[PDB]
């Protein structure tokens, strides 16, 4: 097994983020 | 039934992750959760048993039996 280094999906500034997320 | 066709995409969660409220989905090492929106790489939204909402696509890995 190898886990990638890249940790959980990115989130940049715009398009993303809704609402506030944790 | 009329959208869902061609094979649906199934993911399966990899490392265990942990929600911060009702809105976030939250998965376990096991639970599975069904794709309702794939994009092009970033964030995916999808369904669980009394768990609904968005979850990463780089802690998850599309499984298939």
């Amino acid at each position: 097994d190898a886990t990638p280094p890249p940790v959980i999906a990115p989130r940049p500034e715009h398009t993303k983020s809704v609402y506030t997320r944790s | 039934m009329t959208d869902n066709s061609n094979n649906q995409l199934v993911v399966r969660a990899k490392f265990n992750f942990q929600q911060t409220n009702e809105d976030e989905l939250s998965f376990s090492k096991g639970d599975v959760i069904h794709v309702t929106r794939v994009e092009e790489g970033g964030w995916w939204e999808g369904t669980l048993n009394g768990r609904t909402g968005w979850f990463p696509s780089n802690y998850v890995r599309e499984v298939k039996a």
